[PDB]
RNA sequence: UGAAGUCAAGUCCCUAUGGUCUUUAUACGUUGGGCUACACACGUGUUACAAGGGUAAAUACAAAAAGACGCAAAAAAGUAAUUUUGAGCAAACCUUUAAAAAUUACCUUAGUUCAGAUUGUUUUAUGAAAUUCUAAAACAUGAAGAUGAAAUCGUUAGUAAUUG
RNA sequence: AAUCUUACCAACGUUUCAGGCUUUAUCAGUAGUAUGAUUAAUAUCAAAAUUAUAUGAUUUAGUACGGAAUUGCAUGGCUGUCGUCAGUUCGUGCUGUGAAGUUUAGGAUUAAGUUCUUUUUAACGAAUGCAACCCUAUAAGUAAGUUUUUAUUUUAAAAUAACU
């Protein structure tokens, strides 16, 4: 499920300033593939990118494709280390 | 016995110093202590009304003195009511008895004096329709001011926009 | 999955907005629009505009208003208060610690 | 506020003899013991007798509270217990006899903590008690003090009640 | 400990006069608090001479122990502070 | 020219109002009660001013109400922590008053500008305040006013 | 409102009517009775008293019929309180002893 | 991160909240804020105590402030004046400088008192003459204008003497950094027909360029002042340049060509207006991002867009 | 530094202060974007800078001026829990009495 | 108290499209110029004058943030002295809308201003604007 | 509404405070995350295991309480959640509020027109923001459960239970 | 408990007072904002437009630095429970070498240390608690009545319907 679809999605201050930076031709590096604001939707024109997202105390790394298109950032981020009952 | 009283309404500033000299040395709060008596602040009246509280009171509990004060401001109503009541005779008596001529319309503040000013393709917009009518008629809360600011920020939005934007 | 059918009503849905015809307008349809001017109203369709969070209410100076008591706290709102006695017991509690603080580090 | 005012700084209408007299000095002979700790304070004994009259008709627990404060303060903390049984004997012998006159009717106080004692020591709760302190009673009235007061051993908290008719 | 409930409030509104009198609607919350603001300005303007404060440093320029101290008023004993409303006044 | 005024007061007072019958009687288990006596200024206003009221301005038909409500203010708990059932209540009553006197006239009264508007209520109403005790204070206030205005 | 129309079912009815019975004056008199606050079952059987104190005004001698019918005896007894740690006017948690 | 942060702790400023009036009553000899109406009929209430009470006593405040005030409110008190000037005696070679200031102000603006009232308070005003700030002394000579009592020549060999000084000295502090200073002194000047090149010189410097000229009004009454004075020829220093710069302030910010004209010389109706409501003059004006502070990323995006065809 | 409760009686005064004065403009914003009747594209660019605004002092949450405390408030009376069990001892509380049904 | 709102049912869903009724729109005519109006007050040569009752009200209560519950000004006006013919009468009810009419007065109300002066002559300025608009028809 | 005081009962982490410790860090601001984890098990509470029930259609009666950083009628649209719209009221005046039952008719004891979890996908509402981590409606999915061992709890009349 | 909250984890950053007062030094085309750019965010930078509003913005030193850090077995304050059980306790007098008791032990009554009693060569009295005063529901009696309450009745006008 999700948001009515005339309720648009959501890019934040940060995902806005990053599609100008690729609009300009700004390649992504260091600080400019880092990701936060979770919830902000995963924009189309950023396809073929690698972002490291955050999580807590480290990061993860993701390259978009078309499928990926659509979703948000958090949806394919684990931030709780799963729990298993020892023996 | 009651004790005596004093009264200071506005006439205070007549009596007042200058602030580049004043008693160093003593001080109003040691005055109203040592001088004996009762001091009393109020910030003023009329020639037919009487002092808000009573200058006397009978005992000295809260409970036991304060029906004492129920009384007073009773007793307080009515010369200020022959001064209202009287009036409200007098002003009604002039208007009858004064002349019809036409109703001396006069100046409102209202945001469509800004609205005519400005050209066809802001004043079209479902947008700044809306906006006029809105923080017009359903907003008194704000100044003549605050609302002709508010219309040249939703003109904005009537204009096109860049290729970086879209 | 996105279960469609087919909906076998059709036309716009109607509103007061869309029956109105500008270029024929009706002797009950200019009368409305003649109030519309004198109180502000509006003729908006069955979907969404904005005029109902234009029309809302927003006082948020109110809680301000609490705020600008400085009830809770005299000096931030009436700095002429100074606290002697309470200061005092704050300056002599300290000065003793440090005896004790001095005469633990030797001892 | 918008509005108008008037302030009112006025006094008591009561007043004291100028003559010193028995029944002046059948309270001096009693509150004798008391004087070393008055004396502490720079408290004088004529006003200390007022006080407590003006107490006991105005029935303000602002007036009475400072009395206390003032001398259990500037006292050290051994010699608090002491106090409060001349303080006992003189409200519950000396004063409990001017009630009936004033449509006075009753006194209360209750301390709580370390009235006297060092570091780790217990606690201890003293009381005094005379006349009528009833709470169901609703039309029966009151009047009510939480306080305060700061040492070096800790804190201590003094309840007041009164009533009245 | 046994709960004493609130006594005075069992008792204010049939038996006794709340410390004040007054009565408002749609404003309890600034009147409510604003006294509260006034009864220990007013303890704390009396109780502690403010006017020799004033003078020294509010006023520009072009004893001190005998004031924090407050010796001057070593005799003030206030009873109360109270409020009213009425008549607009 | 009999054109009719309409003015109508709504009061506060928070104590129990008394009956004027009750006070030589009354149960010594209340008579320790407070009471918002002296809530009857407003009757009395239309007979000591009875000789001032004229022919041509006159009051007539004044009649009082009572009701009363409660607000509710919340179970507040009444300690630091862990106990759900310690739950003191708070509540607040009122008692409200509403006087409601006709005063008939000769005149009707012309007006011409906006500055009559204010000449003739805002002054008036805002100086009403007058009509007041200490216990018994006011909300509301209403005037009515038959006029004339010249438009076109 | 019509009678029929108001008070559907007939047990409503039967009870406003009960001290009809008891009079014998069937027909004899026309009735309007303007009634508000309640439920049905407790808004029919004010109807009984207040008929019976109707009547009693016109017919004393059925005094001691409606004494015996208790149709003049009101009903002070009234829906209790919700205690604050009871789920309702007798109803406590359930007691944990372990 | 600090806390509280500078941009925070304006907020708490700009609604006023700071503030503790009660402080201003020890700085200023006068004080009333009037900031209700309860306040002002406090002030009827002394004008009517005064006419009923023929035998009277004061002190050097409670006269002069309220002179303050009537003119500034602007109330006509013929009666007034003569009352107060008696007890003028009382007061001489004493009275503070911002005492000075007041009834020296509302003696010219009154058009009530005495020649003998303004005479008391000229003497005094000199003995304070450097104490006295200058934003005060520029006030006075708003007043001068709307005074007639005097004759205009009095008034100007006082206005060299005591005034002069005061503000040459206090130039570049507490003028230099103000326009609201400059601007009440330059139209004060005007209206007075006195023109000193000590003043212009130090004054024009500044004027024309600042941003603090906001309002037209403000703008025009300068560019109407300083297009007659070359036709008059009176100042001696060239201004050329001056107006230019005014000039280009009318005709580019586009308030003023929809309030005003250069050539007509005139402000517009508001009817005429109207006969310009759609003509839409302005040349590319739209939502945009980054143009006027790095109009070059706007190049390398058409550049990118293009390449990707 | 200061204390806890004098900071955060700041903290959630500057939330409002914000709000106060950047009412209009986010009342105007919003109302761009739930008009259905317009384009998607004017819509979004009022969305664009609708959050392209300082959303920390936005975070507001309520708070007791005397005990700090911040769960459970009285908006009646405008103060707390801890605070209006001792004011009820000393009757401070003007006009309240205790509800008996 | 309140009785429950119920939605009865009115009118039976399937009636012939020649059984049911309609009414055309009886506002659809020639409307009137302005010498035609002004003709009507010869009697007063030009002058007309409108009998109104003014309510307002004031509360202790209006002040620091609250003092905008003084702006409603409360306004009734008496039709006799408009000879309101049958289809004068329709058009006036259906400006004020879903509003408090009789054949004796209707009621006017402003909340538009924090002043009340300012929210009073806007009342004038309906009632001018409303008796024109009403007397345009025959 | 609830004595004296006990259980060194509980809390210094609402606020106060003695002793002790820290002070370029055990303090402070912000961003994101977390308190919502999941083998087994306990306490509490809602809904159900049906026909004194479920459903459709037409259609009655309440109290108490609240309302302007609000209640929001009337008409109209939508399947419905709900939306457009904002007359009127700061008030026993205007507004927000009933169901069960009763009437007519169907379902005919079946893991079922009972039950209603869980899941997929659009739509609806608030917000800056719903993925981690909200609530509701519809089309569709339609699991367990067939009145519960030993044991144990509440109640004393407008009480139990039922209804909102 | 979506963010804030929230104290916890990780990381970037801050190093000592918000307001008021005093004080050191610089800047004033500078300052500020519904402005603009910048960062994940606080922060930081700045002149396209706009605001100019009296006695500025920034900075040094000082004016009780701070603390959900610990000990509830050092304390206040707030509260639960024994318990809504009916007891706790004082002044004087009597009895007993004394601890101590009487009063507060008999009879009956009470939900109750409840009340009544002439039980007695000894207790009389007093406080607190239980009770009761107060609130909700009732009948009977008095007092007041609304443009807001409800009903009976009546005057006048309009619509609709009827037809005098
Ligand atoms: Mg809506
Ligand atoms: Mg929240
Ligand atoms: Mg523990
Ligand atoms: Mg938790
Ligand atoms: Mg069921
Ligand atoms: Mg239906
Ligand atoms: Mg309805
Ligand atoms: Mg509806
Ligand atoms: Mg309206
Ligand atoms: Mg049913
Ligand atoms: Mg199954
Ligand atoms: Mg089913
Ligand atoms: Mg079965
Ligand atoms: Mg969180
Ligand atoms: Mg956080
Ligand atoms: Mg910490
Ligand atoms: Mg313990
Ligand atoms: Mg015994
Ligand atoms: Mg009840
Ligand atoms: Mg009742």
């Amino acid at each position: 499920m999700g948001k009515s679809h005339w309720r648009l999605k959501y890019i934040s201050k940060s995902i806005i300033s990053k599609i100008i930076k690729e609009s300009i031709g700004i390649k992504i590096k260091k600080k400019i593939s880092v990701i936060m604001n979770k919830s902000s939707t995963i924009p189309s024109s950023l396809t073929d990118n690698t972002f490291y997202i955050h999580k807590g105390y480290k990061f993860r790394e993701l390259k978009i494709k078309d499928y990926h298109v659509g979703f948000k950032f958090g949806e394919f981020i684990l931030t709780r280390k799963p729990n298993i009952f020892p023996k | 016995n009651p004790l005596p009283r004093l009264q200071v309404d506005n006439t205070s500033l007549w009596s007042l110093d200058q602030n580049s000299e004043l008693p160093e040395d003593t001080s109003p709060e040691e005055q109203i202590i040592n001088c004996e008596g009762n001091i009393t602040f109020h910030s003023g009246l009329q020639d037919y009304e009487i002092p808000a509280f009573p200058e006397t009171l009978s005992s000295y509990i809260t409970h036991y003195q304060i029906p004492s004060i129920e009384k007073w401001s009773i007793f307080r109503q009515f010369p200020n009511m022959y001064h209202w009541w009287q009036k409200f005779y007098e002003t009604n008596k002039k208007l009858s008895e004064q002349p019809l001529v036409r109703y001396q319309y006069s100046g409102l503040p209202s945001v469509y004096t800004y609205f005519y000013t400005m050209p066809e393709f802001a004043r079209n917009n479902i947008v700044v329709q809306n906006v006029a009518r809105c923080f017009e008629f359903n907003r008194p809360e704000l100044n003549h001011q605050q609302k002709i600011m508010a219309l040249n920020y939703a003109a904005k939005f009537s204009l096109p926009l860049d290729d970086l934007i879209v | 999955p996105y279960i469609k059918l087919p909906n076998f009503k059709m036309g716009i849905n109607p509103s007061l907005r869309s029956k109105l015809n500008p270029l024929a307008l009706t002797g009950t349809q200019k009368i409305m629009l003649a109030s519309s001017r004198i109180f502000g109203t509006n003729i908006s369709g069955n979907l969404r505009s904005g005029n109902s969070e234009l029309q809302k209410k927003f006082s948020p100076e109110k809680e301000l208003a609490e705020f600008n008591t400085y009830a809770h706290d005299l000096s931030s709102g009436f700095p002429w208060v100074q606290y002697y006695e309470q200061k005092e017991r704050h300056k002599m509690m300290i000065e003793l610690r440090k005896m004790r603080i001095l005469m633990r580090g030797i001892k | 506020l918008n509005d108008k005012i008037s302030i009112n700084f006025d006094k008591y209408n009561l007043k004291f003899m100028r003559k010193k007299r028995l029944y002046v000095k059948v309270l001096r002979r009693k509150l004798r013991r008391m004087r070393k700790m008055l004396r502490w304070a720079k408290i004088s004994l004529r006003n200390f007798i007022r006080l407590t009259l003006i107490f006991l008709c105005t029935k303000d627990i602002d007036i009475f509270s400072k009395v206390l404060v003032k001398i259990m303060d500037s006292m050290h903390y051994k010699n608090h217990r002491r106090f409060l049984y001349y303080l006992k004997l003189f409200i519950s012998k000396s004063m409990h006899y001017y009630f009936n006159i004033l449509r006075f009717e009753g006194f209360f106080f209750y301390l709580s903590g370390k009235i006297s004692g060092g570091g780790n020591s217990k606690k201890k709760n003293y009381a005094v008690k005379c006349g009528k302190y009833s709470l169901t009673n609703k039309m029966l009235k009151l009047k009510y003090k939480k306080g305060l007061i700061h040492t070096k051993t800790g804190v201590l908290g003094y309840k007041l009640m009164i009533s009245y008719k | 400990m046994g709960l004493k409930s609130l006594p005075m409030l069992n008792k204010s509104g049939i038996s006794m006069y709340w410390h004040n009198i007054w009565d408002s609607i749609k404003l309890y919350k600034k009147y409510s608090l604003s006294f509260l603001f006034l009864n220990e300005v007013i303890n704390h303007f009396l109780n502690e001479n403010l006017y020799y404060y004033c003078i020294m440093k509010i006023r520009p320029t072009d004893n001190i122990n005998k004031i924090k101290k407050s010796w001057n008023m070593r005799h003030f004993y206030l009873g109360k502070i109270l409020f009213l409303k009425y008549q607009g006044w | 020219m009999n054109n009719k005024i309409y003015i109508n007061i709504k009061y506060k007072m928070n104590f129990n109002p008394q009956v004027i019958n009750s006070r030589n009687i009354l149960s010594k288990n209340k008579s320790n009660r407070i009471y918002c006596k002296n809530f009857i200024f407003t009757i009395l206003f239309f007979d000591f001013f009875n000789s001032t009221f004229s022919k041509n301005f006159l009051p007539y038909k004044y009649n009082l109400h009572i009701t009363k409500k409660r607000k509710h203010v919340g179970s507040i708990l009444r300690a630091p922590y862990k106990n759900k059932i310690a739950q003191f209540s708070l509540g607040l009553y009122r008692y409200f008053l509403n006087l409601s006197f006709f005063i008939n006239s000769e005149f009707l009264p012309n007006i011409n500008n906006k500055f009559e508007f204010k000449l003739l209520f805002i002054k008036f109403l805002n100086s009403y305040n007058y009509f007041e005790s200490t216990l018994v204070t006011q909300v509301s206030r209403v005037i009515k006013i038959p006029t004339q205005i010249q438009i076109i | 409102e019509i009678f029929y129309r108001y008070f559907t079912h007939s047990y409503n009815r039967n009870i406003a009517l009960k001290p009809m019975l008891l009079s014998t004056q069937y027909c004899e008199y026309d009735l309007h009775f303007y009634v508000r606050g309640g439920g049905v079952m407790g808004q029919s059987h004010a109807c009984q008293i207040a008929l019976a104190r109707g009547l009693t005004q016109i017919h004393p001698n059925l005094r001691p019929i409606f004494m015996k019918f208790d149709l003049l005896r009101t009903d002070y007894r009234q829906k209790e309180r919700k205690k604050t740690g009871r789920y309702k006017a007798r109803k406590a948690h359930t007691y944990v002893r372990r | 991160a600090t806390f509280p942060s500078k941009e925070q702790m304006r907020f708490q400023k700009n609604m006023g909240y700071n503030g503790f009036q009660p402080n201003i009553a020890f700085k200023d000899d006068l004080y009333f804020p009037l900031d209700n109406p309860v306040q002002r009929q406090g002030l009827e209430d002394l004008i009517n105590h005064i006419k009923v009470n023929p035998n009277l006593a004061i002190e050097g405040r409670g006269l002069c402030t309220i002179l303050y005030i009537i003119a500034r409110e602007g109330k006509d008190e013929p009666f007034i004046f003569k009352e107060l000037e008696r007890h003028l005696y009382k007061f001489k070679e004493n009275l503070s400088p911002r005492l000075s200031f007041g009834g020296l102000y509302a003696s010219y603006k009154s058009n009530l008192a005495s020649p003998y009232q303004v005479s008391f308070f000229e003497d005094e005003f000199t003995r304070n003459s450097q104490q006295i700030n200058a934003y005060e002394a520029i006030e006075i000579l708003q007043t001068m204008f709307e005074n007639t009592t005097k004759v205009n020549e009095h008034k100007i060999q006082y206005f060299h003497q005591s005034v002069k000084p005061i503000i040459v000295s206090n130039f570049s502090k507490q003028v230099r950094p103000y326009t609201g200073n400059l601007l009440k002194l330059f139209i004060g000047l005007r209206n007075m027909n006195i023109y000193d090149e000590e003043l212009h010189e130090l004054i024009l410097k500044y004027l024309p360029y600042r941003r603090g000229l906001n309002n037209v009004k403000d703008i025009a009454e300068v560019y109407e002042t300083l297009c007659d004075y070359k036709e008059k020829g009176i100042l001696k220093q060239n201004i050329d340049a001056h107006i230019e710069a005014l000039e280009k302030k009318l005709t580019t910010k586009d308030d003023c060509r929809w309030r005003y004209n250069l050539k007509e010389k005139r402000f517009y109706t508001y009817d005429e207006l109207i006969a310009n409501r759609d003509n839409y003059t302005i040349k590319d004006q739209l939502n945009h991002k980054y143009r006027f502070s790095n109009p070059e990323l706007i190049e390398k995006f058409n550049l990118v867009q293009s390449d990707k065809d | 530094m200061l204390f806890k409760r004098r900071k955060d009686i700041l903290k959630c005064k500057y939330k409002k202060i914000y709000i106060f004065k950047n009412k209009i403009k986010n009342i105007i914003l919003k109302s761009i974007f739930f008009n259905r009747n317009i384009k998607n594209i004017n819509r979004a660019y009022a969305y664009m800078i609708l959050n392209n605004s300082k959303i920390l002092y936005k975070k507001y949450h309520k708070i007791c001026k005397f005990s700090g405390y911040r769960k459970n408030v009285n908006k009646f009376t405008g103060i707390g829990r801890h605070e209006l069990n001792r004011k009820a001892t000393l009757g401070q509380l003007q006009n309240i009495s205790m509800n008996s049904w | 108290s309140r009785q429950a709102t119920v939605k009865h049912l009115t009118k039976y869903e399937a009636i012939p499209h020649y059984m049911k009724q309609t009414l055309r729109d009886p506002h659809e005519y020639k409307l009137r110029s302005m010498q035609q109006i002004k003709d009507d007050l010869k009697d007063t040569d030009g002058k007309f004058v409108a009998r109104i009752d003014i309510f307002y009200k004031d509360y202790n209560d209006a002040k620091f943030h609250e003092s905008a519950m003084n702006k409603k000004v409360k306004m009734n006006v008496h039709l006799k002295n408009w000879k309101l013919t049958h289809s004068q009468k329709d058009r006036l009810s259906l400006l004020l809308g879903n509003r408090f009419m009789c054949n004796d007065y209707f009621t006017l109300i402003c909340d538009q201003y924090t002043e009340p002066e300012l929210n009073f002559e806007k009342l004038v300025q309906q009632v001018q604007e409303l008796y024109l608009e009403c007397k345009r028809a025959p």
